[PDB]
């Protein structure tokens, strides 16, 4: 009886905002760098 | 036709400078970049 309410705030605390924060950081890296297009691909395209 | 293949060599350097002039590269990066700054500006770490 007594682990259960420890392992709902055990839940809660592990993936708190932080986590969310970080998987948010991600996600904008990979839209720094992900969702670019690289014109110098399309120019060397282009060129070629 | 070696006229014609001049012609059509000249044309068809006109045509990819004038299509790389105005790809869609720039424009997308540029979203990708707004993006960042709107969520930036509304905060979504605070929120969660």
């Amino acid at each position: 009886l007594g682990k259960l309410p420890q392992q709902a705030n055990d839940y809660l605390n592990s993936f708190n905002w932080e986590r969310q924060v970080s998987h948010a950081k991600e996600k904008l890296t990979a839209l720094t760098k992900k969702y670019r297009i690289t014109e110098n691909d399309i120019q060397i395209a282009l060129d070629d | 036709f070696e006229r014609i293949n001049d012609i059509l060599e000249h044309v068809k350097h006109f045509v990819i400078n004038l299509i790389g002039d105005f790809e869609v590269a720039e424009k997308i990066n540029a979203f990708r970049a707004k993006v960042h700054e709107l969520i930036e500006r509304y905060e979504v770490d605070q929120q969660i």
